[PDB]
């Protein structure tokens, strides 16, 4: 967990202040949780913990380096296309992830502001909505043959259409 | 009477004027029939009883209802103006109905997009 | 929070551990409606818990316990969002199922594959729960079609009936009307917000909604029995007397009322959804107050009573009291149960008689039934300080106090008189007369699998609407300020069908011969909705299936024009083709034209 | 059920199912026992009225008149026996009523768990096997010459014959298993 | 013995290890471009004589 | 994919070379081992598709397909067990033989990479299949049954030979991966709307359309267990397939070229629902629902989105489990009492109990119950015909409807009501039967648990 | 009339060998069927199978893409960049057609 | 009485009354008990429609 990939603001409890005589039937049975349920459990997950110590291995987050684009080699060159399509399509892999990623981040804003949620996620919905353009205009209205080549074909259209409106 | 009667609320039998008929004829026809239940319903009894049978009843009238349903319909089928016209409407005008819905559809849509009139907010999965 | 999601996981794993136990053999060697029993009860008292947590301090979770699949930018997780609506539901619910747990036990005693009714109830608990708390929309139509689905397998428990099949089939069909606008729902959210999530889905609320509200409101209608889907709701009695009080009365039929208070937020600024809701309940309310007079089986009368009680929650929705309408639903579950339950002992204590024409006196043979009767019926009608009252008195205040139809208001209050006129015709039918039902007496109480939920359901009937309506954090604004004659509306409406409804069962015992009436025989016959539809429906969509679609386009038409017509072609080629004569004059005769062909053919080509 | 209809109704069986159906219906719309009483003395004194009426068209137009009125005045909802058919509880029980021949097919594990019965079924078979040639010689000797036959069956005539055609009547499954 | 009845039961298993022989000899067959893509060139590592075989 | 081909064709010798009375159990037991052997192609770690060799490869939508096929033959030969007990041990030994070349055809088919192979196994099928319904066909019109079959597979055929000879004058290639890499549009002039029309028609016939579907009801209602089993799993999708991979080199003409096609299938679907609700041979009632269950796959396939392409392919397995598991189901019964007549045999779940949960949960799968496999390929479906044309909603919903009140009719006919007693003949269910039913919905369960396996190459 | 065969009768296969499960008349032979059958069907292929296809490591990219986006999510934060940019490819290296 | 000759593939297949299952006698001990149909007895062409659970044709009292 990276709070700067998913930022979960800093809780503000409020003190228990009671003003009744009644005991607070919650608090006890809080307290026999953490005695019966919080503690076995965590001793076992100690031990658990323990044996992991012993025996440890690591794995990597593997890197890809950058290969020639699409745009960078030539029309029926197919070894280029494949290498150029799967990075394409690596890329679009990780788009999708980073939508995600994003909208997680409006849900549990919502979640979380609750009753102000019209007023205290705007930051989140703003970073949604842009995001939301930019994939937009990247990968929608490609087929479900979506390749690099369509992609580069209608971000030449926009950008042909952006022209034209400029010099217009 | 003041019931009138309606293809699925049929005439009762009490309100049936032919069932008041006792005129011979009519008289010999529900013997007849009632005969004829009377010989079926034997043979049935018989076969349903026998402690030799080792399998189900066969049912011939059940075979004769599946056969005239499935296997006899084309055989006996003649086109006729009704047929042909029946058959042509259909088969295609529901299709020519939906074609025209969608493509309408269709259409105007795309002009929207066109004109960027049409407010994709967070379309993204399509 | 630990202890509030170990709660909220342990209730669903206590719940699924009986249906565990019955795919193993120890349901042999164990008394299966027992330990399934006291899985609810347990169930019940672990709920307990999250709801004093969110009484205390009213925070709302969202847990995500499982990640099932991602779909490109959209990820299936199994999520449960537990809030005031589903704590309180689930509690309440929990209380209902554990007491027809336990009459079940009684009723159902003789009935062999009793194992198999406690499961089935069981597996429809689970399913509503997971209706009713879930965030997705497709883990919420993971509980909707599984609560349809049991009600199929519940309804013609006695699966020899023809009826019963019909019934049951019947409410497939009307909840598959609905299914379709559910269907639309998910898919229009799921184009327009990309997400099924109800957090995701809450930023859609300045946009138009009129399509996915209308889908919705469509699966409500469908769910819940209002006026257009309404006739599965009464039909749906030819199942086991526990299965009518657990499901369509307590819980299943509250269904739609909970999807459109899940969706409320987005309703709120939608006139046109409002309206539709606030006509659609006020004429279910109408239409069923109606139906349920001159029915003359206690079961049928309960049942137009709840589909009345869920238009006017209906009614409740189309005005913009979201809290409201789940507080009725929580507030009758109690004693429309314990209502249901007092007839199926009735109905159990006699030899299996339900017509009402053959009752009578019960308030002297049977005095502990019948005073739990009468406590519901009570309840039921709108008589202060009781688990109605802090409902219906208020759904009342609200709609005089509010701008709305007219026609709407007016009908909603003389379907709230027709209530109590129709408790009155089961009170003074069942109880008030003298003894109609065979002349061999064995009636027997005294079982405690009978007493004791029937007392629990009574304390319920009697206490849980004050206890909750106080507990319960402030949710809207009420009215309270209004005429003598519009706060006093509710009681003075009651007490006025409750004295019409005396005098003209009064008018009953003189001996004047009843002559038929045609606004009788139109809610005799349930205003003919059934008769016609029922016959005019099914009827031409059938027709049409075999004498058009099969017969004429499959079997005869698709025949004709390509396989027929392509074999009819070739088999008049190869006989015109092969009918040669054998003699050689004739083939030399062709083998000349065809050198004269190509003599001509190389002359005009050059 | 037992007995099978004829192929018509007399004029008194028509009458007698009236009357049965108008009291029947008259008892659903007079809720109260005194006041059906009093309905039903009314009744039976119109029907006894007309019981003696030698113009046998008179008696047909009369008893279609009645049919008029009682379609007309009948009960919309009347009241249905909870066994009989219509009524809730019709058919509630042909769950559980598995035909007799079912048993055949029990492992011998499960024949092991009830010794005498299975005694006792092997001795039933074997009755119907040697009656079963004795009856159906019966019936064909039975057989009219004239071909109006009907569904009614003959008793055994001889002695140590079953009646015909019994297997079904008897053993069928108890109404309530 | 009782061969004549049981070495049946060696065709199915001889298929599957001859056909992974033969995907291995179709491996073999594809051996350019073993360290010559774009991605994936790294040097080969000491005593290292081929990338993947 | 050596390594799963060559130990199918194993065991034919093994088929002909075992003793008469473990053939069976050899067969059997090497299939299901060949079967767990195709699971190898589940691992793909990238997005690379496995490229074996020049001949053949696995992608995301081949090896569902793949491991279908392999898990299939195992259930076939146990279906095929009892109808098969009386003929001679040569005549059991072709008849394993014809099952395991189909299998072996039908994964050569699924792995090929070049589309003229494609072609030659798709078609190379018709024999095994042919000569499996006419020669163990229990009635007389199983002769034109499979001339129907045949033929209607052959004309379309022809055409989409001619197609790929075609494009492969014009590009120098066939292989699909050069294909989709060097894809060019096509110019919209009529000779280019025939070739679409003659690239799409043979698929189409195969799925089948709407206006050619007559040749498969007759197929099933004619077929064997085994023949049913096959056609309705795998012998239907081999059009779906072919669609999806030959439409990449044809855009952009399918935008206008799909109309007729999406309509055909859109009304399709709602006229053959209702063909199900008067049926009377259960075979027929199965046959035709499987149509209108196609009728999606087109028209998805046909308007061609991420969606679309995905919940095809979720379809394509879901039912080629479920209509399966209800053909196993119907000829259960039709061993039992010889017709296939719906109406014939009621209330029987009065003495098949657990045939009954089976049928339950069958018809449940059918209707689509949440969150089943079947209900996620036909709700993705729905979506992304919704964003296509929102009216399509309604035919959807017809269809909805009608789907759950066919598969409903079916179980309160069969299994409900009132025994119809005078079926002596009604033995106990065997356990071999109750074992295919329950391999044919452990798989679907397990799927349901992780649907990622079975979305295709969009997501 | 042809010298025809009669059809044959039903069979109750229970009849003898009540223990049939439905594979065979040889009642070694049926047992070993239905044993082979649930050995290699459910024990073999169902447990092993699922347990493998459990056991797929990073099924097509599924969890390194998310490792990756979480990285490249943190980074363009921290650097200022936007999270996603409304040109996959720089438009500088694209040349577009004059006019 | 046969069909029509309107050559609709009806054939030589008699006409029945379109009554539905519901209206037969109920106390009768019909052969095929919930079809409400003897055994031999020709069956209505639209049968499957009018079962019981199905098209209901029965008299009503409006
Ligand atoms: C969040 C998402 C939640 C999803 C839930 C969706 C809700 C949908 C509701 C569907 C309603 C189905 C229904 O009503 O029951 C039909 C059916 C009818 O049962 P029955 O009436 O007792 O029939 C008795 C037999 O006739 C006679 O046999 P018996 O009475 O002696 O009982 C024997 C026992 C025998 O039990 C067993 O043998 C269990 C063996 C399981 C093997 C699984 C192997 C997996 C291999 C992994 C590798 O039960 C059975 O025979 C059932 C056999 C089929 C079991 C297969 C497992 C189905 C799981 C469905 C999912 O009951 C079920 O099997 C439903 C199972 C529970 C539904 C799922 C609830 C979630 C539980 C998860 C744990
Ligand atoms: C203001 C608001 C106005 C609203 C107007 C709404 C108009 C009605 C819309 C609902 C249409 C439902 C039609 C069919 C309902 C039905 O027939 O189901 C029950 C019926 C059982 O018959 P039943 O009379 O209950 O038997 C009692 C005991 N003998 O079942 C049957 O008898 C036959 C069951 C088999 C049916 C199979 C064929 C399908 C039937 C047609 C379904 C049409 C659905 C149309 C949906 C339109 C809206 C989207
Ligand atoms: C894919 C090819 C399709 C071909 C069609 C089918 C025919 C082939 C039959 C092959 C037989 C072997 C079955 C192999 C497929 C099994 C798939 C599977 O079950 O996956 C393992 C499952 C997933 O678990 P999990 O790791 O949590 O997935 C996380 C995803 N994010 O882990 C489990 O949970 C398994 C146990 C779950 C039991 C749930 C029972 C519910 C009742
Ligand atoms: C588009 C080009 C495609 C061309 C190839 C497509 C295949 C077409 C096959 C053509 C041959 C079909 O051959 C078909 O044979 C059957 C019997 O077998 C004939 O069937 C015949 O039955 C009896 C005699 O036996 C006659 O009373 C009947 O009128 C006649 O139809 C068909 O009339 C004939 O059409
Ligand atoms: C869109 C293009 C794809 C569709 C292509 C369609 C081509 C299909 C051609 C298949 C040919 C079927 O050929 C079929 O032969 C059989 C013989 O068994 C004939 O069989 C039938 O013939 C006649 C009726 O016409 C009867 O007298 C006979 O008893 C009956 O068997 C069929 O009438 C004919 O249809």
């Amino acid at each position: 967990w990276d709070k700067d990939v998913y930022p979960e603001p800093p809780s503000r409890t409020p003190a228990p202040s009671p003003q009744t005589s009644l005991p607070n039937p919650i608090t006890y049975l809080t307290k026999a949780y953490d005695l019966v349920v919080d503690w076995p459990v965590t001793l076992v997950r100690e031990f658990i913990e323990r044996q992991h110590a012993k025996n440890r291995t690591y794995y990597y987050h593997r890197q890809y380096r950058r290969v020639p684009d699409i745009t960078e080699c030539k029309e029926g060159d197919v070894l280029c296309i494949y290498e150029a399509e799967m990075q394409w399509r690596r890329d679009f892999k990780v788009d999708q992830e980073i939508m995600n990623i994003i909208q997680e981040r409006l849900k549990a804003c919502q979640q979380r502001e609750g009753e102000n949620y019209q007023q205290n996620c705007a930051k989140e919905l703003e970073q949604f909505t842009k995001v939301t353009k930019a994939y937009q205009d990247r990968y929608l209205d490609l087929g479900a043959y979506y390749s690099a080549r369509k992609c580069l074909a209608k971000q030449k259209q926009r950008m042909l259409e952006e022209r034209k409106a400029a010099r217009q | 009477s003041k019931y009138k009667p309606a293809p699925l609320a049929t005439l009762p039998s009490t309100l049936d004027p032919a069932e008041y008929d006792v005129s011979p004829e009519t008289r010999r026809a529900q013997v007849e029939r009632l005969s004829i239940r009377a010989r079926l319903k034997r043979e049935y009894l018989l076969q349903y009883n026998d402690p030799k049978r080792v399998s189900h009843i066969e049912d011939p009238a059940l075979i004769r209802w599946t056969y005239a349903r499935s296997a006899n319909i084309y055989p006996n089928f003649r086109p006729t103006p009704k047929n042909s016209l029946l058959g042509a409407v259909a088969g295609f005008g529901p299709l020519i109905f939906w074609y025209y819905v969608f493509k309408t559809d269709r259409d105007r849509k795309e002009r929207l997009i066109q004109e960027g009139k049409l407010d994709r907010k967070f379309n993204i999965s399509y | 929070m630990n202890i509030f999601t170990t709660s909220i996981l342990l209730i669903f794993i206590l719940l699924l551990s009986p249906i565990l136990i019955s795919m193993s053999n120890l349901i042999k060697h164990i008394n299966f409606p027992l330990y399934t029993t006291t899985s609810i009860k347990f169930s019940f008292i672990i709920s307990l818990l999250p709801l004093l947590m969110f009484f205390h301090n009213n925070m709302e979770y969202m847990i995500t316990t499982w990640h099932w699949v991602t779909m490109n930018s959209m990820e299936l997780k199994m999520s449960f969002k537990t809030d005031f609506f589903s704590i309180l539901f689930t509690s309440v619910a929990l209380f209902v199922t554990w007491s027809i747990m336990q009459f079940s036990s009684w009723y159902m005693h003789s009935d062999p594959n009793i194992n198999r009714f406690i499961k089935y109830l069981t597996l429809f608990l689970i399913t509503m729960l997971i209706l009713t708390s879930a965030n997705n929309m497709f883990q919420l139509f993971i509980g909707w079609e599984g609560v349809g689905i049991m009600s199929f397998l519940l309804i013609g428990w006695w699966y020899g009936r023809t009826d019963a099949n019909t019934a049951a089939l019947q409410a497939i069909l009307y909840n598959r009307i609905g299914d379709i606008g559910f269907i639309l729902a998910m898919v229009w959210f799921s184009l327009n917000m990309n997400s099924w999530e109800l957090q995701q889905i809450m930023f859609s609320n300045n946009n138009d909604n009129l399509i996915p509200l209308m889908g919705l409101l469509i699966a409500a209608t469908g769910k819940s029995a209002q006026f257009g889907l309404h006739p599965w709701l009464p039909s749906a009695m030819e199942g086991p007397t526990p299965v009518s009080a657990l499901l369509h009365s307590s819980t299943m039929v509250v269904a739609g009322i909970f999807l459109l208070v899940r969706f409320h937020p987005l309703t709120t600024n939608n006139n046109f959804i409002l309206t539709t809701m606030l006509c659609l309940g006020a004429l279910t309310t109408l239409f069923t107050a109606i139906c349920a007079l001159t029915q003359n089986d206690i079961k049928k009368i309960i049942a137009f009573s709840t589909s009345s009680q869920l238009g006017l929650m209906m009614v409740t929705l189309g005005m913009n009291q979201p809290h409201l309408a789940f507080l009725h639903i929580c507030t009758h579950a109690f004693f429309k149960a314990m209502l249901f339950m007092c007839s199926g002992s009735i109905i159990h204590s006699l030899a299996d008689e339900q017509d009402i024409r053959k009752m009578g006196n019960i308030t002297k043979i049977m005095p502990f039934t019948s005073s739990c009767l009468v406590i519901g019926s009570l309840a039921l009608t709108g008589m202060p300080f009781l688990t109605g009252f802090y409902s219906k008195d208020l759904i009342i205040e609200a709609i005089n106090t509010c701008n709305t139809n007219a026609w709407a208001l007016l009908i909603t209050l003389i379907a709230t008189s027709m209530t109590a006129m129709y408790s009155m015709r089961i009170i003074y039918f069942v109880t008030m007369t003298k003894p109609r039902f065979p002349p061999l007496i064995s009636i027997n109480e005294n079982d405690p699998d009978l007493m004791n939920p029937i007392k629990r359901l009574a304390f319920g009937s009697i206490f849980a609407g004050f206890v909750i309506s106080y507990n319960i954090p402030p949710t809207s604004i009420p009215v309270l300020t209004m005429p003598w004659f519009l706060k006093t509306t509710a009681l003075i409406i009651s007490v006025l069908g409750f004295l019409i409804a005396l005098e003209l069962n009064n008018l009953t015992m003189k001996l004047s011969m009843n002559k038929a009436n045609p606004y009788s025989s139109f809610s005799t016959l349930l205003g003919f909705f059934p008769s016609i539809i029922h016959r005019i429906t099914p009827m031409k969509s059938l027709n049409l299936s075999l004498k058009t679609s099969l017969t004429l386009l499959d079997l005869i038409w698709l025949e004709k024009t390509i396989p027929k017509s392509t074999s009819t072609l070739h088999t008049n080629m190869t006989t015109l083709t092969t009918n040669q004569k054998g003699l050689i004059k004739l083939y030399f005769m062709s083998f000349l034209i065809n050198i004269i062909l190509i003599i001509i053919l190389y002359s005009i080509n050059l | 059920a037992f007995c099978a209809p004829p192929a018509y109704l007399t004029h008194q069986q028509k009458v007698l199912r009236l009357y049965k159906r108008a009291l029947r219906h008259l008892e659903s719309w007079c809720i109260h026992r005194d006041k059906y009483r009093y309905f039903a003395c009314l009744m039976r004194a119109r029907f006894e009225e007309h019981k003696n009426e030698k113009d046998m068209m008179r008696a047909t137009q009369l008893l279609r008149e009645a049919e008029e009125e009682f379609w007309q005045n009948q009960h919309p909802q009347p009241y249905i026996f909870p066994d009989s058919p219509g009524g809730t509880s019709f058919e509630r029980y042909e769950c559980y009523k598995v035909p007799e021949w079912c048993l055949d097919y029990w492992h011998p594990s499960e024949k092991a768990m009830y010794p005498d019965y299975f005694s006792k079924r092997e001795q039933w078979k074997k009755l119907r096997m040697e009656s079963w040639d004795r009856e159906v010689k019966q019936l064909q000797e039975e057989t009219s010459p004239d071909g109006i036959m009907t569904e009614a069956l003959p008793p055994a005539r001889r002695e140590g014959d079953l009646p015909p055609l019994w297997w079904h009547i008897v053993t069928r499954p108890r109404e309530r298993p | 013995q009782l061969l004549r009845e049981h070495w049946v039961h060696i065709l199915v298993p001889a298929g599957f290890v001859f056909g992974c022989y033969l995907d291995r000899k179709d491996d073999e067959k594809l051996t350019a471009f073993r360290n010559k893509s774009m991605l994936f060139q790294r040097e080969l590592r000491p005593n290292e004589e081929v990338t993947w075989k | 994919m050596l390594k799963i081909i060559l130990p199918s064709l194993m065991l034919l010798p093994l088929t002909w070379l075992s003793s008469p009375k473990k053939t069976w159990t050899n067969v059997t037991s090497y299939s299901f081992l060949i079967s767990l052997t195709s699971l190898t192609l589940l691992w793909q770690t990238d997005e690379n598709y496995k490229n074996f060799s020049n001949m053949f490869s696995s992608d995301p939508l081949s090896t569902p397909l793949i491991i279908l096929t392999a898990w299939l033959l195992p259930l076939m030969l146990m279906a095929s067990q009892n109808h098969l007990k009386k003929d001679n041990n040569v005549l059991q030994k072709l008849y394993i033989s014809m099952l395991i070349s189909l299998q072996i055809l039908l994964i050569m088919t699924f792995s090929a990479t070049e589309l003229i192979m494609f072609y030659i196994l798709f078609e190379a099928t018709l024999i095994p299949t042919l000569i499996i319904i006419t020669r163990w066909g229990n009635q007389t019109e199983r002769l034109n049954a499979g001339i129907y079959f045949l033929f209607y597979t052959l004309i379309g055929s022809i055409p989409l030979l001619i197609a790929l000879i075609l494009i492969q004058n014009h590009v120098g290639t066939l292989n699909l991966m050069i294909l989709s890499f060097t894809t060019h549009t096509l110019d919209a002039s009529w000779s280019n709307n025939l070739l679409w029309l003659a690239c799409m028609m043979a698929f189409l016939i195969k799925m089948p359309l709407y206006g050619v579907h007559l040749w498969l009801p007759k197929a099933h209602v004619e077929a064997p267990i085994a023949g049913s089993m096959i056609l309705a799993a795998i012998l239907l999708k081999l059009g779906s397939y072919g669609m999806i991979r030959i439409s990449i080199i044809l855009d952009p003409l399918t935008k206008y070229m799909a109309y007729p096609f999406i309509l055909l299938s859109l009304w399709g679907m709602i006229m053959t629902s209702s063909i199900c609700l008067r049926q009377t041979d259960l075979k027929s009632l199965i046959a035709y629902s499987s149509v209108s269950h196609m009728a999606l796959v087109i028209a998805s396939i046909m308007i061609q989105t991420p969606w679309s392409f995905m919940g095809a392919t979720m379809l394509m397995i879901a039912h080629g489990l479920t209509s399966s598991l209800l053909f196993c189901l119907a000829n259960s019964n039709y061993e039992r009492i010889h017709s296939r007549t719906m109406i014939m045999a009621r209330g029987l779940q009065m003495v098949f109990p657990l045939m009954a949960t089976w049928w339950l949960m069958a018809s449940l799968a059918n209707l689509a119950l949440p969150p089943s496999i079947n209900l996620m390929g036909e709700l993705f479906i729905t979506m992304s015909l919704f964003s296509w044309s929102n009216f399509t909603i309604i035919l959807m919903g017809i269809n909805i409807i009608i789907t759950g009140m066919y598969s409903m009719y079916m179980i309160i006919t069969t299994q409900r009501g009132k025994l119809t007693n005078h079926m002596i003949n009604l033995q106990p269910s065997h356990t071999r039967e109750l074992t295919l039913m329950a391999l044919h919905m452990i798989p679907l369960i397990l799927l349901t648990t992780s649907p990622k396996l079975i979305t295709g190459l969009t997501m | 009339q042809w010298q025809e065969d009669p059809e044959p009768e039903d069979e109750n296969v229970y009849a003898k060998n009540p223990d049939f499960h439905g594979y065979d008349s040889d009642p070694v032979v049926d047992v070993w069927n239905m044993r082979a059958v649930f050995f290699f069907g459910f024990s073999i292929v169902l447990v092993f199978g699922t347990t493998f296809v459990a056991y797929v490591p990073d099924y097509r990219m599924q969890e390194w893409a998310r490792r990756e986006a979480e990285r490249l999510v943190k980074y363009r934060e921290v650097n200022g960049l936007p999270i996603m940019e409304s040109n996959y490819f720089d438009p500088s290296k694209i040349q577009l057609p004059e006019d | 009485e046969p069909y029509p000759d309107d050559g609709m593939g009806y054939g030589d297949y008699p006409m029945l009354p379109n009554r539905s299952q519901h209206e037969r006698d109920p106390w009768y001990q019909w052969d095929h008990s919930e079809l409400r149909m003897n055994w031999g007895e020709p069956i209505h062409w639209d049968l499957d429609m009018y079962i019981r659970n199905r098209v209901d044709t029965s008299p009503t009292p409006v």
